[PDB]
DNA sequence: AAGT
RNA sequence: AGGA
DNA sequence: ACTTTTTCCGG
């Protein structure tokens, strides 16, 4: 029932390594220079190139079964362009007040590393990634 | 034949119509059945006591992982694994109307459809997410190929957590029938007849969204690009250089012969490696060359059908033609055939097959590649005969 | 020989009903319909109306096996519509759908000097 | 030119008349 | 003007080429289906032999008489055997032709579809007739005789759709394709070292607008306009091929409706 | 079409199926076997026409 | 070998063989032919007794 | 053996089209090619029909009872 | 029919391989499997 | 076919010359010049396994006879007209196959053994045997209602006559993956 | 099986209208397994295929004769000519559905024959039969209704 | 192809 | 004599 | 000097 991450990066490269509507994008956070994001995404969808200003937003709401339309009437809480849903897998500390977080979103995997965000990432498949601009 | 204890298994009758005896597809190998013309026995119990024996001592799902080998003996065969690769890449994504089919499909669903991978712009389900419902709760395995991060660059190996695929294609390698393998995890944890449902489970996902993808092969798959070709060429070329550079250095008394070995044995085994090491490198080439859209390439890569010799003998070279090790002997007076002028040790007369299967043989190429198969045949119809002696 | 009579694909046999709907236990507000005597001609049309519906949240359909012509779809709509009625909607549709599709054929036809 | 060499197709020309006087069983006749 | 439209390209009385927008792939392959097999045409079914003396055998005519494309006009007006009350056939739901030939020519006689009469009442109604399309008015070549060969035989034609037997085909191939730019990414191009050169481009390219590369994919987009041709065998016009086929769908339709009302 | 080159005994159709066997009157030279007080024999299988 | 340790049997049927990927793991198609030559003794029984003398 | 009425694949009629194509062949001299497009054969199909058939039937009546 | 009026028996060191001297006399490829491989020979 | 080095116009050259060939279709149209007059012409010879060892053949006449004094890449890698020696020369070499083999399609583009089991094969395919099947009374035959010639044809099955009597029909084939049947 | 020792028996037999059709209306008369090409390397085969299909549309024999010029470069020129893709590859649609495959299917006439074994000539039960007359055992053989 |  |  | 095995299934 609330955000768990926000901050804005930019692409340093975009990699579509065989793959055909995926690219593995890198970047690094305007903000602290200690967050670094390694992230796959739908290209054919969202595409990305190099040097983009983009929110990176985590989030554990807005179970169960999943409803498709009347949405219009509903609260979407997407501002964001770009959304996706996947879980956690791994929580690897390297050293100091380091720390990265590993999502899967249904095989798009995204690696996280900054320091701060301790007390909100957790270990959840209730995970959501919402990315504008 | 019968030598295995999983060539006799016990089943649950269903009455078809048509005058086959239909069979899982799983199931083909235990018992080593192709559907070229190939028949079957079926015997039936009387007494509600031999049908104990058969029900619960060797039904198919307790006879799943076998002791020959302590790994499972059945696992997923053609069309289901070749679609499972092709469903699961990171590249693969179904759309809602799909989905629901799917899930549908899959007889023991929770009748729960799950979020997708994508909430707009657009919902998208990946492979792996709608596979991963075929899966059972519970269900723990993790395994790395060559270069596999928690972070797979490659979609590398396999990571199932609690029942969910989280990186890496499914092939021979998990849901094959391997050591390792989800199969062996599943009957080992889950149960026999729990594993026994999956196989379906996993078909029936696959078959269908791959019965709506289509898969194809044509000649187009043995076709490599003309540069590769040109490479190709000189690459046999400069090995039969090396090999008539040795055969010069053999006439003139200047080779030294290996110790416990003849002058000629010492010559011989250096051609035969030349030619073999050029028929390897020109394979290796073309297997390159090959993109991921080539479909005998996708099917050696889910591991479904298919090698590198045979990408390599149809689209590079054959390669040298041996029998009994030593290639092509002398039949006639110094010569292999009339079209050569005695004393000739060279790869043409001793029968290295230059060309690939595409670019067609020569009658010289031909007939030696004919002598190769005969040998073969001969083998294959007395090893069967002794081999089954040995078994008895 | 143990071939099946070709009729056996469209016409009814013993005592069997076209429509057999039954509920599902999974999930509320669910039905589970079988077809008798049908084939993909009226599962994929009638589970892809049933997807122009908003108040339908689940649509699918199976041909659980091809020597066997009969269909299995499954409708799950928002509480208070009723499934049965979702697929009574989405049937007039496609009559009323095809019935302008025969007077547009028509009128376009009569039109031709060929 | 009745003396120029002969090309490829041309010795389907004289198999034609092989089997013409010959026949595919001749071995088990003759 | 409503729903689904259509614009006919060409016409003929073998070939309809029209273009079916406003409408569900899902509609206009279901479309495709039922002309394919649910029309119901009339084809001979029984062929009860009299005398044949021909090269050829009693069932291998028998079968090829069953191919033999029969007027299906009028055809609504003709019960469906199963559903007639008389044991076999009668009238109303079947019609006789017979059959006889002989080899009266030195030369070679030879046995046409012109060489059926029909012997039932027709009770006015346009049915039975066999399509004669040839130019010299012959038909089908059933058979050949030398001198002899005596063809004798009575033939019963019913009712029937192709679901039940090939002969019953109202319509030959059926032409359908959609999105001759691949706009929709509906399928992935094959290639060698370009995907665009390396494979034809559709006729129907002309009749869609072409990609225009410097756009992103939409992915928003759905298949509607389906660049369609019917061929008629001869037994029903190719309209009514079109048009029995929009029917006989709608009617199977009604029918679930119908036995939804029932429960 | 039919070819001949075969026979009709009582009733069937008979082909005399091609005996392969080793030309006579031919001189040939073995080397007989490692265990054996014979080295090598010159052989002649040698019939009349 | 032939009369003992092997013999012909009663109760066997043999046919082509045939894939179906609708079928489960462990069943095995059965045409109904065969499946109306092949029988099982079933005795007479207060469960069975009635679903016996419809068939029978 | 005796020209197939109606193509195995697709269904069109060709039963007819045999006298006529041995015609645009003989008497009209044409290449096999062009003859089975007047006779207006377009998918291959129907082509093979045609184009493959041996009129076995011609050697039967050569046979006297 | 043709290839039964062209068929060859042999009789009973190692025959059933594909010898050098069959060019052009006996067919590479038209012989059986199992125990006459390479004893029945095709012309 | 008979090389001589014999020849006041050039070098090594076959017997064989373009003007005998048309002597032969001359004869050829008419259903003078048979087989057995290209046997007393001495253009052509009888050789068994025996004479085969003393003798250089040559594979192609055209390419294996005159000297070099560009290259397709598609065709397969050939070797050499190297040879001065030549006593004869191959008819063709597609004749070193007997009945069975000369029904497959690019054998030479195929696996060794794939053949020997086609050439086992066609001896259970249906088919018209003969012209005269309802005139005789065999105990089992099997005859297609439609046999087809084949699309794909070897120029040794003229002689075999199965452009005349056919095994199979032309399939209009699909090589896909569907209902995984 | 075709003339390329590729054995096969039916696995089902599917109608027009649940067959994968080609734009042009065509649909096949038979349905062969990716899988069995490349173990086999019977490329022959795809040649056959590719060859056979240009011979349909020219209405000219095609020479699969052994020893000859004829490159698959060479036919892929001539089916080009005719307006196919060139390695005989054509855009199939889910006789299902209607929806386009995301493959391409290697689509053309290939030599098919029909072979002796049938499977109601093949087909065997038995349940209590015939028995020897010395061992009082099931007699032998499907005809005499052997165990 | 082996072994009393 | 033939299939796997 | 002297013997015995070699995968499984229509006439
Ligand atoms: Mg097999
Ligand atoms: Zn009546
Ligand atoms: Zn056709």
């Amino acid at each position: 029932s609330n955000t768990l991450f926000d901050d804005i990066f930019q692409v340093s490269e975009v990699d579509p390594g065989r793959y055909n509507k995926v690219c593995r994008i890198e970047a690094a956070s305007t903000t602290q220079d200690q967050c670094k994001l390694t992230l796959d995404i739908n290209v054919e969808l969202f595409p990305v190139a190099a040097q983009d200003s983009l929110t990176v937003t985590i989030a554990s709401s807005l179970t169960r079964s999943w409803r498709p339309p009347q949405a219009g009437d509903r609260s979407l809480a997407d501002d964001y362009d770009y959304v996706m849903y996947g879980t956690a897998y791994k929580f690897e500390e390297v050293s100091k007040d380091l720390i990265a977080v590993y999502y899967s979103f249904g095989g798009l995997l995204m690696r996280l590393e900054g320091n701060y965000r301790n007390l909100n990432n957790l270990k959840q498949e209730n995970a959501y990634l919402l990315i504008r601009r | 034949p019968s030598l295995h204890k999983m060539s006799m298994m016990a089943h649950r009758v269903k009455v078809i119509p048509y005058s086959t005896f239909r069979l899982n597809l799983s199931v083909t190998s235990p018992y080593n059945a192709d559907f070229d013309g190939d028949e079957m026995n079926l015997h039936v119990p009387q007494s509600e006591e031999t049908r104990a024996e058969l029900s619960q001592l060797c039904a198919v799902p307790l006879q799943i992982v076998s002791p020959q080998s302590n790994k499972p003996c059945m696992g997923i065969v053609q069309d289901t694994l070749c679609g499972i690769r092709k469903l699961t890449l990171r590249d693969t994504f179904i759309e809602l109307d799909q989905v629901l089919n799917m899930l549908y499909w899959v007889p023991d669903w929770d009748g729960v459809i799950p979020t997708p991978a994508i909430i707009k712009p657009k919902p998208l389900w990946s492979g792996k997410q709608i596979l991963s419902v075929a899966i059972p709760n519970g269900i723990h395995l993790q395994r790395f190929d060559e270069g596999t991060t928690l972070l797979s660059p490659k979609d590398n190996g396999m990571l199932i957590i609690d029942g969910q695929i989280i990186f890496g294609v499914v092939e021979k390698k998990t849901v094959g029938s391997s050591n390792g393998g989800l199969i062996h995890v599943v009957t080992r944890e889950k149960g026999p007849q729990v594993c026994a449902k999956l196989f379906g489970n996993i078909q029936k996902v696959v078959n269908f969204w791959l019965l709506h993808n289509g898969f194809s092969t044509g000649i187009g798959d043995t076709i490599a690009d003309g540069p590769t070709m040109r490479e190709i060429t000189e690459t046999i070329a400069e090995a039969k250089k090396k090999v008539l550079d040795v055969t010069k250095e053999a006439q003139a008394n200047l080779l030294t012969a290996k110790h416990g070995m003849t002058l000629r044995e010492s010559f011989e085994d250096n051609v035969v490696r030349f030619l073999n090491e050029a028929r390897d490198k020109a394979g290796r080439l073309a297997e390159v060359n090959l993109k991921d859209l080539n479909n005998v390439k996708q099917m050696v890569m889910a591991g479904s059908k298919g090698s590198f010799i045979n990408i390599a003998q149809m689209s590079a070279c054959v390669g040298q033609q041996s029998v009994e090790g030593k290639r092509i002997a002398f039949g006639f007076v110094d010569r292999t055939l009339p079209h050569f002028s005695k004393d000739d040790y060279s790869p043409e007369s001793k029968g290295f097959v230059e060309n690939s299967y595409l670019r067609g043989l020569t009658p010289q190429e031909f007939f030696f590649h004919a002598m190769g198969g005969r040998e073969g045949l001969i083998d294959t119809a007395v090893k069967t005969a002794e081999t089954g002696y040995i078994q008895r | 020989m143990n071939a099946p009579d070709r009729f056996e694909l469209f016409l009814l046999g013993e005592g069997e009903s076209k429509l057999k709907i039954d509920p599902d236990t999974k999930a509320p507000n669910a039905v589970v319909i079988t077809f008798e005597k049908e084939d993909h001609t009226l599962g994929n049309l009638i589970r892809a109306e049933l997807l122009n519906d908003r108040k339908v949240l689940f649509a699918a359909y199976k041909v659980e096996h091809p020597f066997f012509a009969r269909f299995k779809l499954r409708i799950q709509t928002t509480e208070g519509y009723d499934p049965k009625d979702a697929l009574k909607n989405a049937c007039n549709s496609i009559i009323n759908k095809l019935g302008a599709l025969k007077t547009n054929f028509e009128t376009e036809w009569n039109l031709q000097t060929l | 030119d009745e003396s120029a060499p002969i090309t490829a197709e041309d010795s389907w020309a004289v198999i034609s008349a092989f089997f013409r006087e010959k026949g595919l069983v001749s071995q088990q006749l003759d | 003007e409503e729903g689904p439209q259509v614009k006919i390209r060409e016409a003929s009385k073998d070939n309809v080429d029209f273009i079916l927008s406003n409408v569900d792939l899902a509609m206009a392959n279901s479309l495709r289906r039922v002309m394919i097999a649910e029309i119901p045409t009339l084809a001979i079914d029984s062929v009860e032999v009299e005398t044949n003396t021909t090269v050829l055998a009693d069932e291998f005519i028998a079968h090829r008489l069953g191919l033999i494309p029969l007027q299906s006009m009028d055809i609504e007006q003709l019960e469906y055997s199963r559903d007639c009350f008389c044991e076999d056939h009668c009238d109303k739901c079947s019609v006789v032709l017979t059959l006889q030939a002989f080899g009266e020519s030195e030369s070679t006689t030879n046995v046409y579809s012109k060489d059926l009469v029909i012997v039932s009442n027709l009770m006015g109604r346009n049915i039975g007739h066999p399509i004669i399309q040839d130019k010299e008015g012959n038909g089908v070549l059933i058979c050949k005789l030398r001198k002899g060969q005596e063809l004798k035989l009575t033939c019963v034609a019913k009712k029937g759709i192709a679901k039940e037997h090939a002969k019953w085909g109202p319509a030959a191939a059926i032409e359908f394709e959609y999105d001759p730019w691949n706009k929709l990414k509906h399928t992935d191009y094959w290639y060698e070292q370009d995907s665009a050169k390396e494979w034809p481009q559709s006729k129907n390219c002309e009749y869609e607008d072409p990609p225009n590369e410097g756009d992103p994919f939409d992915y928003k987009a759905q298949a509607d306009t389906f660049y369609m041709n019917v061929e008629s065998v001869g037994s029903i016009p190719v309209d009514q091929v079109v048009v029995r086929g929009i029917d006989t769908l709608q009617k199977k339709v009604a029918s679930i409706l119908l036995a939804l009302t029932q429960m | 079409f039919d070819m001949g080159g075969y026979f009709i005994i009582n009733g069937s159709e008979k082909v005399l199926i091609a005996q392969e066997r080793s030309a006579g009157n031919i001189v040939q030279v073995f080397k007989k076997a490692a265990p054996s007080p014979i080295s090598h024999v010159a052989e002649i299988r040698s019939a009349l026409e | 070998r032939g009369n003992l340790m092997g013999k012909r049997v009663d109760f066997s049927a043999r046919t082509v063989i045939s894939g179906d990927p609708n079928l489960e793991l462990d069943q095995v198609g059965v045409p109904k032919s065969i499946a109306k030559t092949l029988t099982y003794p079933e005795v007479v029984t207060p469960y069975n007794i009635d679903r016996l003398t419809q068939l029978v | 053996m005796i020209v197939p009425v109606r193509c195995f694949s697709c269904g069109k009629v060709v039963g007819d089209k045999w006298e006529s194509y041995l015609n645009l062949l003989q008497e009209d001299e044409l290449d096999e090619g062009t003859a089975l497009s007047r006779l207006g054969l377009k998918r291959y199909c129907c082509r093979r029909m045609i184009l493959t058939h041996v009129d076995l039937i011609e050697k039967f009546l050569r046979y006297n009872p | 029919t043709l290839s039964h009026l062209r068929r060859t028996n042999t009789p009973i060191a190692k025959p059933r391989q594909l010898h050098n001297t069959h060019w052009g006399l006996v067919c590479p490829a038209e012989t059986p499997e199992g125990q006459a491989c390479g004893l029945v020979k095709n012309l | 076919f008979i090389v001589e080095d014999d020849e006041s116009l050039g070098h090594k050259e076959l017997k064989v010359r373009k003007g005998h060939i048309a002597k032969l279709m001359a004869t050829e149209y008419q259903d003078e010049y048979t087989w057995s007059s290209l046997l007393n012409e001495g253009l052509v010879e009888y050789i068994d396994a025996e004479e085969e060892e003393s003798i250089l053949i040559a594979m192609q006449p055209e390419d294996l006879e005159p000297a070099e004094a560009d290259v397709d890449p598609a065709k397969r890698i050939r070797v050499s007209h190297h040879a001065t020696t030549f006593t004869h020369c191959e008819i063709h070499p597609s004749m070193i196959l007997g009945v069975a083999a000369s029904i497959i399609p690019f054998p030479d583009h195929n696996q060794s053994p794939r053949n020997t089991y086609q050439s086992a094969m066609g001896k259970q395919a249906m088919g018209v045997f003969l012209t005269n099947y309802n005139v005789r009374m065999d105990t089992m035959a099997n005859i297609l209602y439609y046999p087809q010639k084949p699309l794909g044809t070897t120029r040794a099955m003229e002689y075999l006559k199965f452009r005349e009597l056919p095994a199979g029909q032309n399939a209009i084939v699909a090589i896909a993956c569907y209902s995984g049947y | 099986a075709s003339r390329h020792g590729q054995k096969g028996t039916i696995g089902i037999t599917y109608r027009r209208e649940d067959m994968p059709f080609t734009a042009e209306g065509i649909v096949p008369d038979l349905i062969i397994n990716p899988h069995a090409i490349p173990s086999r390397m019977t490329v022959a085969h795809l040649i056959e295929c590719l060859l056979s299909k240009v011979a349909a549309l020219s209405g000219n024999e095609g020479d699969a004769s052994p020893f000859t010029d004829i490159t698959v470069e060479g036919i892929s020129k001539l089916l080009r000519e005719h307006g196919y893709q060139s390695r005989g590859f054509e855009v199939m649609y889910n006789g299902h559905t209607g929806k386009k495959l995301m493959a391409q299917i290697f689509f053309g006439p290939t030599y098919y024959q029909r072979l002796r074994h049938m499977v109601d000539d093949k087909i065997h039960a038995r349940a209590r039969g015939p028995m020897q007359v010395l061992t009082r055992q099931p007699v032998e053989g499907r005809s005499r209704d052997g165990g």
